[PDB]
C-alpha cells in the first residue's frame, strides 16, 4: 500500500483537481472576452446619442 | 507621426496618426520630466498608434512631449571585438568597460534561413558530463532543453556545461584549430541571487578571456527579458557563419520569458491563456529557437541550449509541454536522483532525444559510441523495473538472472552518473562504461553487436 | 485593379482602406513590397488582409494591389523535384537569389516558367475534349506526366503543335473555342477536381511498418490520426512513415514544419532509394513543406496547397500519399488569426469555425474515379498533436469526428526505443473487413485468419496485465504466465522496427505472414507442453525462445531461406523436449 | 492643477478639467480631499484611483491636485515612528479624530511639529557627496544621519551650528542655488544608484543557532516562512529581528489579522534589543496596514518600506525588513485590475501580479551605495497562503524569486521548541557560495562542520518510521548508534528557548563549540561498537547532560564551559 500510494494513487488524486481546476479557470477567459465586447456595445450605443 | 495622448493604459498608449511608423520600429518618447525612454510600435494605425513603454510612464504630462523615429525597424550593431567582453545589461557594456563601437548595423529581429541551406550533423560536441552525451548524443544539430526540478536548481547545471564543452582534435575528423572553444551566454530572465551565482562561475570559464556574456543585470525593466533572447541569437549568426567560429548560446529560464510576454497581450487583447500562459507562445519562440542546427557552406554554427525549471513534474502545463514539442527531443534530470545526493543527477529513463545516430558513428566520434548508446539505455531500465515489483509481492521480486541487472542500477549510480564537476573525456566515458557491462552476461546482450564484444569486453 | 492602401496593421495581419471591388479570397500584394496575403474578412470597404510573410518594415499608406482573381496554385510539368512550399515559391531557387538568408517582400512565380519538356500529342484538331481528359503525354523522370484539360473546359480543337520541347507556358493545344489552351493551368485552391463517380477503397496500404499494419491497417485511400503526447515518437515516426511507401507519388506537406526537423528530412531524400528510377527519392516526391520561421497563416495555407496538387496526380491515375505533419500547426494558425480579424472565439481560443475546413480536407481523400475517367487514390496520414497533453482539447476532438482507421502512440512505450508505439486497447479500424476480399485474393487465404490469431494473444494480455501489477504472476498458475511471455517477443522483436537497421526498415507481406506463423506455432505447442507439467521457467532457457526472436537478424530479400528452416524446429524440437 | 468631477463608480472617481497631469500624481478629490491618486489618463478626463472609499462625494466638485508626483517621505522621526500604508501617523489620527477614523484625513507624513536635534557634519566651501554627509541628528535610538539625496554633489553655503531645528526648518542651502530642508522626497517607484551590488559574505545573525548556522542566507538574502500564522509561528518573527545583528528593524504587514495584529503592536515596545538593552521600539519603523485600512493602502504597502530601508542603507546602517503576508498583498491588486482593462488572464489573478511581485526583492539585498556605505536589506518572505497550491500564481511565482524556504511544520510546533525548522522540508541555495567567506572571517572548520553533521538527521528521518517500531532491540549496533547520537542533537541542539535569557541570544563563538562536540561524539560512539560497547553505557554518560548544560549557560561562560565540556568527551569513551 505504501509503495502504491506514493506512485499511482496520491499524486493522481492530486492531478485530477489540478486538471479540473485549470480547465474551469481557463473557461473564464471567454467569459471576460465576451463580457468585454458586451461592454463595448453598451458604450457604443450611448455614444450615438451624443455623437457617432 | 503626431504626438497626441488621449489614453494611457499599462504599457501601451495613444499616439495620434502615423506616417513613418512601422512594426518593429524604435521610437523615443520624452515624458517631459527630463526622463526619456524608448519602445517598439505595434498595431500601427492611422487612427491610434500604440507605443510599447520600456520603463515607468511616471512624470508623463500632456504638455511637452515628443515621439521621434530613431530607426525604422529594430537594428543594433555588432562589432568583431565582441568576444572576451562582458555586456551586462542591454546594448552598451556596463561593468566599467567603455562603450560598444559597432562595425555592421544589421537587424536584431531575425532574418529567415533557407531549409535547404541546412546540413545534417557531422561533428560531435564533447561535454564533460558522461551520462548525457552518450545516450542523448550531444551534437551541434540539436537543441536539448535541460529540465530541472524545484529542489534541483537550474543554476548548478547551467554553470557546469558552460566551460565543459570542447571540440575534438580529429575524433570527429575536424580540427580544434578550425574553431575555438568560445561561448556566448544569454539571459531571458536572471534575478538578484542567480546573477551573484554565475559571478564566480563566469570567472572560471573566462568571462573576459573569450566569452560574450549578455545579461539583463537583473533589476532592469520586465520588457528587457523579451528583448535579449532574439538579440543574442541574431548577433551570433553574423560572427558564427561569416567569421567561422562555433558558439553555443547558453540560454537560461524561459519561465521569466512567458511571464513578461503575457502582460503585453493583456492590454492589447490577444488574451493569453492555455493554462494561464500565452497561447501565442510558440509563435514568438519560432524565430528565436530556429537557428539551432547546422548550415551548409559556411562553417561554425549556432546551437541553442534551453534551460528551464518545471513548476511540477507533470508535463501538462505549457512551461515544459509546448517547449517539448518545439525543441528536438528532451533531457530531464528528474528529482529521482536529487533526493539521494547525486550530482549531477541525470535520469535517462524519462529522457528521449531526437537523434542518437546522427553526428556519431565509426570515426565521427568513436567506433563503439554508436554501439554503447542503446546498450546503457535498456540496461539501467531492467534494473529500476525490479524495485517496483519487490514491495508488491513478498520482499522480493527477483531470481539470479535479475540480480545482475540489479547491481547495474547501483553501478550506473554513484560511479557514473555522479562525478562532481570533473571533466570526463569521450574516451574515459565509454571505456569504463564497459567495466559495468562486465557484470551483465554477454550472452544476454541483444542491444549491441557481437564484433564489438571482442573489441572491448 | 483593386487599389487601396493600408489602414491599420495589427501584427502579421494588415487591414486596408480604399478597397473597393474586392472579392473574398484573392491574390493580395500588400505594400509595394508584395508580401502576398489573402483577403479574408470584408467589413464595409475595409478589407482585412492576413500576411503569410512578416510585416517588419511595412508602413501604412503603402499602395495595396489586389488582382480580383482568386488565389490559385500553379499546376503543370516540372512538378516533381520542384517546390511549391506554403507561400507559393520554389526554395531551390530562393536559396540562390536571396543568398544565405531569405529577405521578405521577395516573390517569383510558383512554377518555373524557365522549364522546357517535350510534348507527345494524344489529340488532333477536330476532337471533342472534356475536362480532365488527357491531351498528351510528357516523360518527366521515371514518371509519366499528362496534360489534364482544365476542369470545365469543352469545345473543339483548332491545332496541336508537333512534338518537341517548348516553354511550359506556350500554347501546345489551341482550342477552336477561342482559347489558346496553355500547357499549364490554374485551378483555385479551394476548388477541388471533379469526380464522375465516388467509390470506396479496397487496395491495401503498406508503409514498412510490421505490427502497425498487421493489427490496425489503413486502406489505400483511407485516413488515420497519430496523437502523441509529450514530444515523443510522433515527430520522427512520420519521417519513418514517408521513408518507405507503397503509393506511386509521395506528396509530403510538413505544413510550416520546424526548421530543425526539415534539416534531416530534406537531406535524407537524395540518399533514399526510389524504386522506379534507382536514385533520389526526389524523383517521386514534391515538397509542399514550409518554414516555421514565418507567421501563423503560412501554416494554414500550406495544407490547402498540398491537396489540389494531390488531386492533380490522383486525376492522372496514380496512388497518392499525403502526409500532414502536426495538427499543432493548424491549431496555432486559427488560434492566433481569430484575435487578429476580430472574430468571436467559441471555446478555448479556437474559432467557431474550427472543424470547418478541417473536416472537408479529410473528405476529399478516398479512392474514387475522376471526371477524367482514371483512378487514383489520396491516402492520408495526419499526425495529431494535443498542445495540452490530453485529447480533451477542441483541436483534437475535431480530428476524432472523422472515421476509418486510428492509431495511438504513447509516451511510455516510446522511451524503450521501440517505435512504432501502438496500443491494442487504444485503436480501432474499419478497414479490416473492407480489405478482407483483397487479402484472401492476393496476399493468402490464411491471412484473414492469421491476423485474428495474433490479436487473441494480446487481448488476454490487457486483462492479465492488470492482475500482474496487483500481485506478481509467479504466485499465479502456469497457464496465466504462458501468454505473458508469448507477449515479450511481440515487443522485443516485433514492436521494435529499427529505423537504423534496414532489414526492419523493410517490411512487406512476406515478412508479415511469415513471422505470424512463427508465433502461431509457439502458442499452440506451449499450451500443451505445460499441460504435461512443464513450467514456462525452464522454457525461457530452452533454445525455442531465442529462435522466434529471429526477425531482425534475418534479411528481407534472403528471408525465404530462413523462414521455413527454423519454422520446423518449433513443432519438432520442443515436443521432443 | 485643478479640475471638476464627472463620474463616481465604486470607490474610484473619474474627473475632467485635468490636463498637464503627471503620472502617479497627487490627487485630493472633492472638498473632502480624500487621499487619491491620478493614474491612467483618457481623453480630457482622467481615471482617478481613490484609496479611501467614497460615499459622501457628490459629482461636480473642485478637485485640487498638487501637480507634482507622489513620492516617499524621508526625514527624521521615522525611528520610533508609527505610520500606515498611506504613511500618516496612526496615533496622531487617534488624537485628532478620536478612537474612530472618519475619512478625508490628511496630516503630515513625518513628525514635523517636533524640534529635532542637529549637528553639521559638513561646512560651507566644501562639496558634498550624494547619499552621504549633510548632518546628523542625535536621537535616543543610536543616531540618524540626515544626508542629502543622490546626484547632489554641488557646493554648499550657509551651514548653521548644532542645536534644535524643525524638519521644515533649513540648516543648509546650496551655493549654486536650489534650496533643501531636512525633509527629502524620493520617488515611490524608483530605487537609488549603487556602485556594485557586491556578493553576500557577512553572515546574518538571527540569534538562534539552528536558524542561521545550519541554513545561512547571510546579509542580503531572501528567505521565506510558509504556512499561516497562529501555529505559534509569530514566536519566530518577533525574536528574529529582536536578537539579529542590525541597528534598525522595519516591520510591515498587509491584510494581516484583527486583534492578533494589535497584540503584536503593544507587545512590540515590550520586545527588548540585546544590543541597546532597552526596547526594539526605539529603532523600529512601522508602516503596517491592518485590514480596515483603505483599498490601495495594502497594495502600496510593499514599495514604501523598500525605499525606507535604502535610506538607512545609504547611512551605513544594517536594516532587517520582514515581509509579512505576501500572499494577502495580491488581494487588493486583483480588485483594482478587475475594474480596469487589466482583467484576469492568468489563473484567477491578473498577469501583472508577477511583475509587481519581483521588484520588491530585486531592489533589496546587500549592496554598496553612491555614499560608499554598506548595509543589507534582508527580506524574509512570509507568504502565508491558506494552504497554497503549486498551480496557484502566488506560489509558483515566489518560489523562484527567493533562494530559501525556512519551513516550520505543524508536528514540530506542537513540541514547543523554536528553532522548529523541519530540515527535510527546508533548503537555502546560498550555502555553496557562502563556504569561502565563512572560514575566512568566522573560523577554520566552521563550514566543514555544518555540511558534515546534517547527515545525522538524514540517516535518522527514514530510519525511525516503522523499521524501528519499538525502538531498536532486534537491531544491530550499527543502526543503534544513530539514535544514541540522534538523542543529543534533537533534545539539546534543535531545542532552544526564546523566553529564557541564557539561550534566546546566541552567537557564533557559542554555536560553533556546541556543533563541534556533537561530531566528536559520533566519532567516538561509532568507534565504541567496534570496541564492544553497548548503548547501555552510552545512556549513563554525564557527557549527554553536559551538552544540555552548554546551552543552560550563556556566551560569557562559554570559554570555561567549553574547556570542561570538550575534554570530558575525549575521556568518556577512553573510559569505555
Amino acid at each position: 500500500r505504501v509503495n502504491a500510494l506514493e506512485q499511482v494513487v496520491i499524486p493522481g488524486i492530486r492531478a485530477q483537481i489540478r486538471f479540473i481546476q485549470q480547465v474551469l479557470e481557463q473557461r473564464e477567459r471567454e467569459d471576460t472576452f465576451r463580457l468585454k465586447r458586451i461592454k463595448g456595445k453598451i458604450e457604443a450605443r450611448e455614444a450615438e446619442e451624443e455623437g457617432g | 507621426e503626431y504626438t497626441g495622448i488621449t489614453y494611457i493604459s499599462g504599457p501601451l498608449l495613444f499616439v495620434e496618426n502615423a506616417k513613418d511608423l512601422a512594426y518593429g520600429a524604435i521610437v523615443d518618447i520624452k515624458d517631459g520630466t527630463g526622463r526619456v525612454r524608448g519602445g517598439q510600435v505595434i498595431e500601427v494605425s492611422e487612427e491610434y498608434a500604440v507605443i510599447q513603454v520600456f520603463e515607468e510612464t511616471t512624470g508623463l504630462d500632456l504638455a511637452t512631449t515628443s515621439v521621434s523615429l530613431v530607426e525604422d525597424v529594430a537594428r543594433l550593431g555588432v562589432s568583431k571585438e565582441m568576444l572576451g567582453r562582458r555586456f551586462n545589461g542591454i546594448g552598451k557594456p556596463i561593468d566599467g568597460l567603455p562603450p560598444i563601437t559597432p562595425e555592421k548595423r544589421l537587424p536584431i529581429t531575425g532574418l529567415p534561413l533557407n531549409p535547404v541551406a541546412r546540413r545534417k550533423p557531422e561533428q560531435f560536441i564533447q561535454t564533460g558530463i558522461s551520462t548525457i552525451d552518450v545516450m542523448n548524443t550531444l551534437v551541434r544539430g540539436q537543441k536539448l532543453p535541460i529540465f530541472s526540478g524545484s529542489g534541483l536548481p537550474a543554476n548548478e547545471i547551467a554553470a557546469q556545461i558552460a566551460r565543459q564543452a570542447t571540440v575534438r582534435p580529429d575524433l570527429s575528423g575536424e580540427g580544434e584549430k578550425e574553431e575555438p572553444f568560445a561561448v556566448v551566454f544569454a539571459a531571458m530572465g536572471i534575478t538578484q541571487r542567480e546573477l551573484s551565482y554565475f559571478i564566480q562561475e563566469f570567472e572560471r570559464t573566462g568571462a573576459l578571456s573569450r566569452s560574450v556574456l549578455f545579461l539583463n543585470k537583473a533589476d532592469d525593466p520586465t520588457i528587457e527579458r523579451i528583448l535579449t533572447p532574439r538579440m543574442a541569437l541574431t548577433v551570433a549568426e553574423y560572427l558564427a557563419f561569416e567569421h567561422d567560429y562555433h558558439v553555443l548560446v547558453i540560454l537560461t529560464d524561459m519561465t521569466n520569458y512567458c511571464e513578461a510576454l503575457r502582460e503585453i497581450g493583456a492590454a492589447r487583447e490577444e488574451i493569453p491563456g492555455r493554462r494561464g500562459y500565452p497561447g501565442y507562445m510558440y509563435t514568438d519562440l519560432a524565430t528565436i529557437y530556429e537557428r539551432a542546427g547546422v548550415v551548409e557552406g559556411k562553417k561554425g554554427s549556432v546551437t541553442q541550449i534551453p534551460i528551464l525549471s518545471m513548476p511540477d513534474d507533470d508535463r501538462t502545463h505549457p512551461i515544459p509541454d509546448l517547449t517539448g514539442y518545439i525543441t528536438e527531443g528532451q533531457i530531464q534530470l528528474s528529482r529521482e536522483l536529487h533526493r539521494k545526493g547525486i550530482y549531477p543527477p541525470i535520469d535517462p529513463l524519462p529522457s528521449l532525444s531526437r537523434l542518437m545516430n546522427n553526428g556519431v558513428g565509426k570515426g565521427k566520434t568513436r567506433e563503439d559510441h554508436k554501439q554503447v548508446s542503446d546498450q546503457l539505455y535498456s540496461a539501467y531500465a531492467n534494473g529500476v523495473d525490479i524495485r517496483k515489483l519487490v514491495a508488491i509481492i513478498g520482499e522480493d521480486a527477483l531470481t539470479e538472472n535479475d540480480r545482475r541487472y540489479l547491481q547495474f542500477a547501483d553501478a550506473f549510480e554513484r560511479f557514473f552518473i555522479n562525478q562532481g564537476q570533473q571533466n570526463r573525456s569521450i574516451e574515459e566515458s565509454l571505456q569504463i562504461a564497459w567495466a559495468l557491462l562486465s557484470m551483465l552476461p554477454q550472452g544476454e546482450l541483444k542491444r549491441i553487436s557481437k564484433d564489438h564484444i571482442g573489441k572491448y569486453y | 485593379m483593386i487599389q487601396g492602401v493600408i489602414q491599420k496593421i495589427a501584427g502579421p495581419a494588415v487591414i486596408a482602406k480604399g478597397m473597393l471591388g474586392a472579392r473574398m479570397y484573392d491574390i493580395c500584394k500588400v505594400g509595394e513590397e508584395g508580401l502576398v496575403g489573402e483577403i479574408i474578412r470584408l467589413d464595409g470597404d475595409t478589407a482585412f488582409v492576413q500576411v503569410y510573410e512578416d510585416t517588419s518594415g511595412l508602413k501604412v499608406g503603402e499602395p495595396v494591389v489586389s488582382t480580383g482573381l482568386p488565389l490559385a496554385v500553379e499546376l503543370g510539368p516540372g512538378m516533381l523535384n520542384g517546390i511549391y512550399d506554403g507561400i507559393q515559391r520554389p526554395l531551390e531557387r530562393i536559396r540562390e537569389k536571396t543568398g544565405i538568408y531569405i529577405t521578405r517582400g521577395v516573390v517569383v512565380h510558383a512554377l518555373d516558367r524557365e522549364k522546357k519538356w517535350a510534348w507527345t500529342p494524344m489529340v488532333k484538331p477536330g476532337d471533342e475534349v472534356r475536362g480532365g481528359m488527357v491531351l498528351g503525354t510528357v516523360p518527366e523522370f521515371g514518371f509519366t506526366h499528362k496534360i489534364l484539360v482544365p476542369p470545365d473546359v469543352r469545345g473543339r480543337v483548332k491545332e496541336v503543335k508537333p512534338a518537341g520541347e517548348y516553354t511550359v507556358e506556350e500554347p501546345v493545344v489551341v482550342l477552336e473555342d477561342g482559347t489558346e489552351l496553355k500547357m499549364y493551368h490554374t485551378w483555385p485552391v479551394r476548388r477541388a477536381r471533379p469526380v464522375q463517380r465516388k467509390l470506396d477503397p479496397n487496395t491495401p496500404f503498406l508503409t514498412g511498418m510490421r505490427i502497425l499494419d498487421v493489427l490496425f491497417p489503413v486502406a489505400m485511400g483511407g485516413t488515420a490520426a497519430i496523437p502523441g503526447p509529450f514530444g515523443s515518437g510522433k515527430t520522427v515516426t512520420q519521417q519513418s512513415l514517408a521513408k518507405w511507401s507503397n503509393a506511386d507519388v509521395v506528396v509530403y506537406v510538413g505544413c510550416g514544419e520546424r526548421g530543425n526537423e526539415m534539416t534531416d528530412v530534406l537531406v535524407e531524400f537524395p540518399e533514399l532509394t526510389d524504386p522506379k528510377t534507382g536514385g533520389p527519392l526526389m524523383h517521386r516526391t514534391v515538397l509542399i513543406a514550409n518554414t516555421s520561421n514565418m507567421p501563423v497563416a503560412a501554416r494554414e495555407a500550406s495544407i490547402y496547397v498540398g491537396v489540389t496538387i494531390a488531386e492533380y496526380f490522383r486525376d492522372q491515375g496514380f496512388s497518392v500519399a499525403l502526409m500532414a505533419d502536426s495538427t499543432s500547426r493548424w491549431a496555432e494558425a486559427l488560434r492566433e488569426i481569430s484575435s487578429r480579424l476580430e472574430e468571436m472565439p467559441a471555446e478555448e481560443g479556437y474559432p467557431p469555425y474550427l472543424a470547418a475546413r478541417l473536416a472537408a480536407f479529410y473528405e476529399r481523400a478516398g479512392k474514387v474515379i475522376t471526371l477524367g475517367g482514371e483512378e487514383g487514390a489520396v491516402t492520408i496520414v495526419g499526425a495529431v498533436s494535443p498542445p495540452g497533453g490530453d485529447m480533451s482539447e477542441p483541436v483534437t476532438q475535431s480530428t476524432l469526428r472523422i472515421v476509418g482507421a486510428f492509431w495511438r502512440l504513447d509516451a511510455s512505450l516510446a522511451f524503450r526505443r521501440h517505435f512504432p508505439a501502438i496500443n491494442w486497447n487504444g485503436s480501432y479500424s474499419l478497414f479490416t473487413s473492407a480489405l478482407d476480399p483483397w487479402y484472401r485474393e492476393n496476399v493468402a487465404e490464411d491471412y484473414p485468419e492469421l491476423r485474428d490469431a495474433i490479436s487473441e494473444l494480446l487481448q488476454r494480455e490487457a486483462g492479465l496485465q492488470e492482475i500482474v501489477q496487483l500481485v506478481g504472476p509467479d504466485a499465479l498458475q502456469d497457464a496465466e504466465r504462458l501468454v505473458i511471455e508469448v507477449g515479450r517477443i511481440i515487443r522485443e522483436d516485433f514492436l521494435q522496427q529499427n529505423a537504423y537497421h534496414e532489414v526492419d526498415a523493410y517490411c512487406s507481406m512476406k515478412k508479415a505472414y511469415g513471422i505470424m506463423k512463427m508465433i502461431l506455432a509457439f502458442y499452440k505447442e506451449a499450451e500443451a507442453a505445460i499441460k504435461r507439467g512443464v513450467s514456462i521457467d525452464e522454457i525461457l532457457q530452452l533454445p525455442v525462445l531465442e529462435r522466434i526472436g529471429r526477425a531482425r537478424y534475418v534479411s528481407e530479400e534472403e528471408f525465404p531461406a530462413y523462414f521455413e528452416e527454423a519454422m520446423k524446429e518449433i513443432q519438432g524440437a520442443f515436443k521432443a523436449l
